[PDB]
């Protein structure tokens, strides 16, 4: 239960890693969103009471963006060098720095298309992936035209909002996109969730393509590991989601669109979250001495 | 179809009154969006006056089939209406109704600016028996039918040089065809036109075009072509208007 | 014509065709001979020009309409040109703008169809027909196409075959040749010459058909077009509903087109405008496109839930895949991960525990007991699953194996405890196999013993735990037989009930060995009329391997319990395990309580139970046998949670028509040739596109590209969104009809200059002819959709009276209004004020009248009038078509002489049109009719 930084290699990133017990057994790596943090993206959901029966199986890690959690740096002229790409490729030095074998990674948003970059790179440090709101494409020009030009005069927390939650969810406050909206404008500064935006709205074209079966053996580049997609049924990234659904492995691939809930299924519904991701995990021969829920509280 | 041959199973009143109630509904919308578009015109020019640039041509009394006149020199009905138009239509140019006017200087246009807009004096006698003050009857009777020839009025036109109608008879020009005033001669001093709001009371120029059938050639059809000639301004040449600075009718006495 | 290889024996195939009848041929001559002879699977057939598509759809249906007003327009300027010199040039223009209309229209239609038609042909590249070939040695399964002369070709139960087969080895084939001889009743196959006629004797297969029992090996000796095969040559609810609705509507056109017509010679039109214009406002009137339009909801329907892993045979699929109210699941791979892992044993009077990493055994124990020898010789010979000889490096249960996922767990055990399970093989040589059956629900082998006491023949057991117990007389205690009493069965059932109690896939293991004096070295070991004694053996102990459910589907269930749609689990497994994994993912929610369960809540006896008081039931397979029709109906209709256990895969259709009898919309799960009948009886067939038979995907009606039950609930809710979608379309097809036909109804009545004319009328119907469709291809998603009972399709109608009312009356009186609006203000705007204008329409349109004062005083010609009236006219069309387009899209944003579109002071074009739209979108929210078409404000 420490707080590591990581040596500086093409930039430092801060690390929180809740244990080692692990010696062979994988670790849990975390990333959160853009304009987000560990602490507002994984913190409420590990610490549930019905995440307590995996935590203490696994380590947990949460690796921060570029920036900063905990105070505000940032850069005098910025240089946002390390793009998606970029960030994917510098979590080996990471793990070579904790000693962790293998990670079965969970992202949200631009986590998820950080780890999916870093498993499609390193097809062999990466277990299983839970991608949440993942989104392998590029904004194009369809949509690249309504993200500026009705929205010129318009603040990176709205726009933040927009990318989070849905449209009617941000119409009608429920208190949430309140309590959302406070944790972006206090803790994490603004200087570094705008140049994490601009960073993200590059996201070049992650290559997935399904595989056909006995005819594109010569080139398919999908991935290797056990993958859980998650998305609100209400959320504006289902149409993402369901994207990369498509053009994956539809053999170790999962997609799960939540029926009551929308924006970030990680804190709105974390009691049926939890739930998947113990099933999930349970399947890759991990946790088998566990219980089965819903299976009359016992 | 029914007990009751219709549908109306208690319904068809709440129908009706939805229906009522949301027609009410847009057309007070309607009603209120085309009053506060007409609050942003004028009342005394259009918005627009592009579409209307060159004054087209036009005779008076209207014949019931297209622009033909036909009557007998005998029967006093088949000229009536003609006589009844030609009556009204002249009322205001009378002796007893341009008393109020003002009397203006000849040749040159009558470029009024100010809240007054006082209209010129058109007096019927230029029109030369062509009146009804000589005779009731406008040289029907006679066999020699009066036309009047009018120039659609245009806000604001202007018209260059020496404005006049020229009317040609196309009937082998036997019925040599008599233009008043003089030759068709239409005076600059009633441009331009002010509008119907700011120029009360005016009175537009007119020319009266008497065909003179004599004994010899009655009953024939004598096709009159006036044109607006002598003012470069105003066009009297095109293909699809026949009526752009022109006019064609055809007259026809029976004997 | 026969030329067949039937009584040409087995030496001249490796001489006919160069290939030994133990490896195949290489992959290099495969390829060769491929490359001269073409893909197996040809079988072509011809296709339409493609240039017949595009005459068809400009000469055709209301098109020719169009075509015979520009022939008249032509003709009547072939006759003025004639007989006047110098002509007008309006007739000309008149016909080339018909022609053009006509031209723009089959272009739209060729490319709305030739879209739908390439997004239909995608999915039938989705799962090529693959085929199990061995070349090089080993087996590798190649696509369908790849297979060719000559190479050897395995085929088992459930497998269509590739080609058409040489039989060369067969244990037990049995081909459904139907689809040449008529007969469906199963053929047997086997490698020896039979009958002279190659279609009757026995050593061949032919092409296109499919082995339902047991397996075959055969050369291939004939592909697609020189196959036996390839030598030899129902309108669903929806499309009747539009269909009726789309005629109906052509008849109120064709009525209308009429009226018109004679009220307009009434207002003194030449005949050649009348004519125009009744062939105008009757084109523009019927719903053209409006099938095209379903045809494109429902292909982007079938796509966009393809992408969520079902993959639809078919259109009415779609259709019916959003009226489901049953989903008769199966537990294994369905409900459940299938990638087991053993857990647990009990083979002494003990449950004892399992684990990974191999080192310190796992947990506490070891090979220390004879029991867990023998009990581990039993799961490793009994198993067909090997390893892959690859990942050698990897750990052993980090492996790929080939087999059931049961056996592949028992043999990862097996490898981590004991090791060495193919040398353990490789000792006990198997002399004859028994391969597991859903029929019979065990596997039974029989294996050489190189032991010292032994008595030369060993007989190997494996199966359902209840099953082999019933023919058990010895329990294996610590090495030492004992008989079987019931201090050992109930024991045995306790066991049971905890492992299983666990949501934990049981099987039990038994042996005998087979006494030598009465089977000696030689003696006759023949699959069929066994003669060892199956009866009577000695129990050994149980495995039990967890089966996690899939992470999606307690979701899934909740989401179909949220809707109407009713789950049954369908399972051949234990009702102990079926009901534990039922309550883990939820099919039986807490709260409701089985029979068992509140006889055990409050101490009474089963046959004192209320059964009313039960809303959930196990019901084994055994008693569904004895069941009468009627009996099954109680079943279904007092029991919302239902779960089958140990039904054989023919009980499924009991159970499907059982279901169907309720009036339900059954949708089941299959994977093999026995639930196919099922597959075809339910009224949608959803068959595994991983682990699924070829004979099951024919016989399906939609396909699960991954096995998980998941998928099915969500193509549900894609399906779902198929009427709401398609009455938004039938809505915005009809709205643009009364800005069409209202301005010659005011202008007869208010006697004002004519709004809109008989060329505007056909460019409206032209320029808001694709709305629909690029609605439905922005159309993102409902909310509500899967909290809504399920669609009642018979008597459940697309088109009711109040979505006509709306269409006609509500929003295209909205539309009419803000036309006559940019017309008013064109109009006023030159000097004619709206209340000059009423009455205006004589003196108005009379080309005589060349000196019409305006409210301003001015005098306008004829030419000068129609000119303003012409930009008039366009001003409407562009202002219907642009409003049109910019409410589609500020629809799908808040929720989910061409004056218009001018910026100086030009709020009277596409602004107030469409302010008015927003204006009443207000108010009928605001009223809130709760019976709710307050959408389509
Ligand atoms: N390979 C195998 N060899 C021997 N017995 C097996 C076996 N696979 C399964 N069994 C046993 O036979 C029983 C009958 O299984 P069956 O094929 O009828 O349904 P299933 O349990 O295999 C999958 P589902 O529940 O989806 O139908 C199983 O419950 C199991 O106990
Ligand atoms: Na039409
Ligand atoms: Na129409």
């Amino acid at each position: 239960c420490q707080e590591h930084d990581i040596e500086t290699t093409h930039g430092v990133v801060h690390v929180t890693i809740r244990g080692l017990p692990k010696g062979n057994r994988p670790v849990i790596l975390t990333y959160h969103d853009i304009g987000l943090n560990h602490k507002s993206c994984f913190n409420a959901f590990f610490n549930f009471e019905d995440m307590q029966e995996i935590t203490q199986h696994f380590a947990v890690c949460h690796v921060d963006a570029p920036g900063q959690q905990e105070g505000a740096p940032s850069f005098p002229t910025g240089y946002q060098y390390p793009t998606m790409d970029e960030l994917a490729e510098m979590l080996p030095p990471v793990l070579t720095h904790l000693s962790l074998k293998s990670i079965i990674g969970i992202g949200v948003g631009a986590g998820a298309y950080i780890l999916s970059r870093f498993a499609l790179n390193h097809p062999e440090l990466v277990e299983g992936l839970v991608l949440i709101n993942v989104d392998p494409c590029a904004k194009g020009w369809i949509d690249w035209a309504a993200s500026k030009l009705s929205g010129l005069t318009t603040n990176v927390v709205d726009i933040i909002l927009a990318h989070h939650f849905g449209q009617e969810e941000l119409q009608a406050n429920l208190d949430l996109i309140q309590t959302y909206r406070m944790h972006i404008a206090q803790d994490i500064n603004q200087d570094n969730l705008q140049l994490f935006l601009n960073s993200y709205n590059g996201r070049r074209d992650l290559e997935i393509e399904r595989p056909i079966l006995g005819q594109n053996d010569n080139k398919s580049k999908t991935l290797k590991c056990s993958t859980l997609l998650v998305v609100g049924d209400n959320s504006p990234a289902v149409e993402a989601v369901v994207e990369c659904n498509s053009r994956l492995n539809p053999i170790n691939t999962t997609l799960l669109k939540m029926a009551d809930c929308g924006g970030l299924p990680q804190v709105v519904q974390p009691g049926k979250l939890t739930e998947a991701f113990k099933y999930f995990l349970q399947g890759m021969g991990y946790i088998p001495s566990a219980s089965m829920t819903r299976l009359a509280r016992s | 179809t029914g007990e009751f041959l219709g549908r109306t199973a208690k319904s068809w009143g709440l129908i009706l009154l939805f229906y009522l109630v949301f027609y009410g509904f847009l057309a007070a919308l309607f009603s209120f969006t085309m009053w506060v578009m007409l609050q942003t015109l004028n009342d005394e020019v259009p918005k627009y006056r592009d579409q209307i640039p060159s004054p087209g041509l036009m005779v008076f009394p209207k014949p019931v089939t297209a622009l033909e006149y036909t009557f007998s020199r005998s029967d006093p009905t088949s000229y009536a209406g003609y006589i009844e138009d030609l009556k009204k239509f002249l009322k205001p140019y009378t002796l007893e109704e341009q008393k109020n006017l003002t009397v203006c200087p000849d040749g040159a246009l009558f470029e009024q600016k100010g809240p007054v807009y006082v209209a010129c004096q058109f007096p019927i006698s230029l029109l030369q028996a062509c009146s009804g003050m000589n005779d009731p009857d406008f040289g029907y009777s006679q066999g020699n039918p009066c036309i009047l020839v009018k120039m659609n009025r245009i806000i604001g036109l202007k018209p260059e040089g020496v404005p006049r109608i020229d009317c040609v008879s196309k009937n082998e020009d036997i019925p040599n065809v008599a233009v008043y005033p003089h030759n068709g001669m239409i005076d600059l001093k009633y441009f331009p036109y002010y509008g119907k709001k700011l120029h009360v009371g005016y009175l537009q120029p007119l020319v009266a075009v008497q065909v003179s059938f004599a004994p010899n050639n009655t009953g024939k059809e004598v096709t009159v072509e006036c044109k607006i000639d002598g003012s470069a301004n105003l066009k009297s040449q095109d293909d699809r208007d026949k009526f752009l600075g022109r006019v064609m009718f055809k007259i026809t006495a029976r004997a | 014509v026969s030329m067949d290889d039937h009584k040409l024996s087995l030496d001249e195939l490796h001489r006919k065709y160069g290939t030994d009848l133990s490896r195949g041929l290489t992959s290099a001559r495969a390829a060769e001979i491929l490359a001269r002879d073409g893909p197996n699977a040809l079988t072509p057939p011809p296709t339409t020009p493609e240039w017949i598509k595009f005459c068809r759809q400009l000469f055709g249906g209301f098109s020719m309409l169009l075509w015979i007003g520009a022939i008249l327009c032509f003709l009547a300027y072939s006759i003025q040109a004639a007989t006047e010199e110098e002509p007008q040039n309006d007739n000309l223009y008149l016909g080339v703008v018909l022609s053009a209309v006509v031209i723009i229209t089959g272009c739209f239609s060729y490319y709305q169809e030739a879209k739908s038609s390439k997004i239909m042909e995608s999915f039938k590249n989705m799962v090529p027909q693959q085929a199990l070939v061995i070349r090089n040695g080993e087996k590798m399964s190649i696509n369908a196409e790849e297979v060719v002369v000559g190479d050897l070709v395995e085929v088992k139960g459930g497998d269509r075959i590739p080609a058409d087969l040489r039989i060369i080895s067969a244990n037990g084939c049995k081909v459904d040749n139907s689809s040449l001889t008529g007969e469906s009743e199963p053929q047997t196959r086997s490698p020896d010459f039979t009958n002279e006629n190659p279609l009757e004797t026995r050593n061949i297969a032919f092409f296109s058909t499919n082995c339902v029992e047991g397996t075959a090996r055969g050369i291939v000796v004939y592909t697609g077009d020189r196959t036996v095969m390839g030598r030899i040559a129902g309108q669903t609810p929806i499309a009747a509903e539009i269909e009726h609705f789309i005629h109906i509507i052509t008849g109120v056109a064709v009525f209308l087109g009429v009226s018109f017509f004679i009220l307009s010679l009434i207002l003194e039109y030449t005949w050649l405008e009348a004519v125009i214009f009744l062939i105008g406002i009757i084109v523009a009137n019927v719903p053209e496109g409006l099938l095209a339009t379903v045809t494109v909801c429902l292909t982007l329907t079938a796509k966009r839930m393809a992408r969520k892993n079902c993959l639809v045979k078919n259109l009415e699929a779609v259709e019916t895949l959003g009226s489901t109210s049953t989903i008769c699941s199966d537990k294994t791979g369905t409900l459940t991960q299938n990638r087991m892992t053993v857990a647990h044993m009990w083979f002494d009077n003990q449950i004892h525990e399992a684990d990974t990493t191999e080192n310190q055994s796992g947990v506490s124990f070891d090979k220390t007991s004879a029991t867990w020898l023998a009990l581990s010789r039993i799961a490793g010979l009994c198993n067909r699953a090997v390893f892959q000889a690859n990942q050698e490096n990897l750990p052993i249960l980090k492996r790929a194996v080939a087999g059931d996922a049961s056996e592949s767990a028992l043999l990862k055990c097996i490898e981590l405890c004991c090791g060495s399970v193919k040398e353990m093989r490789e000792r006990y040589a198997k002399i004859v196999e028994i391969p597991f059956n859903s029929t019979n629900k065990y596997q039974l082998s029989i294996h050489k013993n190189p032991n010292t006491s032994e008595p030369q023949h060993l007989l190997v057991m494996k199966g359902a735990p209840e099953r082999i117990l019933d023919r058990c007389s010895s329990i294996l205690l610590h090495g030492k037989e004992q008989p079987l009493d019931e201090e050992l069965k109930d024991a045995f059932q306790n066991a049971y009930l905890e492992l299983g109690g666990l949501g934990e896939r049981v099987l039990g293991f038994c042996h005998l060995f087979l006494p030598d004096e009465q089977f000696p070295e030689g003696f006759q070991f023949d699959t069929d009329d066994v003669n060892f004694p199956i009866d009577n053996l000695c129990f050994v102990g149980l495995i039990s391997m967890i089966d996690p459910p899939r992470a999606a589907v307690p979701d899934a269930v909740g989401k179909c319990r949220s809707a109407g749609i009713k789950v049954i689990m369908v399972t051949g497994d234990h009702p102990i395990t079926a009901k534990a994994i039922a309550k883990g993912v939820g099919i039986i929610s807490e709260g409701n309580e089985t029979v068992e369960d509140i006889a055990a809540r409050l101490n009474i006896p089963v046959s004192q139970v209320n059964p009313r008081d039960a809303k959930a039931c196990v019901v084994h397979g055994s008693d569904l046998k004895d069941m009468t029709s009627e009996q099954l109906d109680d079943i279904l209709k007092y029991h919302t949670e239902i779960v089958f256990a140990r039904t054989s895969p023919q009980q499924k259709l009991i159970i499907v028509e059982g279901c169907q009898r309720q009036g339900a919309i059954v949708a089941v799960t299959g994977d093999g040739v026995n639930d196919s009948p099922a597959l075809k009886k339910a009224d949608i067939g959803v068959a595994m596109g991983i682990a699924g038979s070829d004979v099951s995907k024919q016989a399906a009606d939609m396909i699960l590209l991954d096995d998980n039950f998941a998928s099915i609930v969500t193509g549900v809710e894609e399906g779902r969104l198929i009427f709401d979608n398609l009455k938004k379309s039938i809505a915005y097809t009809l709205t643009s009809n009364i800005p069409e036909i209202t301005p010659f109804l005011i202008f007869i009545i208010a006697n004002i200059p004519l709004p809109l004319g008989t060329v505007t009328i056909l460019c409206i119907d032209l320029g808001t002819d694709m709305v629909p469709a690029i609605s439905l291809a922005y159309e993102q998603a409902e909310s509500d959709i899967m909290k809504r009972q399920p669609r009642n399709p018979k008597t459940d109608k697309l088109v009711n009276e109040r979505l006509i009312s709306m269409a006609y009356g509500q929003i295209g009186m909205i539309q009419a209004l803000g036309g006559f609006f940019t017309y008013f203000v064109i109009l006023a705007e030159n000097g004619f004020l709206p209340i000059h204008l009423l009455g205006l329409r004589v003196d108005w349109d009379d080309r005589w009248i060349n000196d019409v004062e305006d409210s301003y005083g001015q005098q306008w010609t004829y030419e000068q009038r129609k000119i303003v009236e012409f930009t008039c006219h366009t001003a409407f069309f562009v202002s219907i078509v642009v409003v049109q387009w910019a409410d589609l899209v500020i629809c799908k944003t808040r929720r989910n002489r061409m004056y218009p579109l001018k910026p100086t002071w030009w709020f009277c074009a596409f602004p107030y049109s469409l302010l008015i739209f927003v204006y009443d979108k207000v108010r009928k929210l605001i009223i809130r009719r709760r019976p709710e078409k307050e959408t389509y404000y």
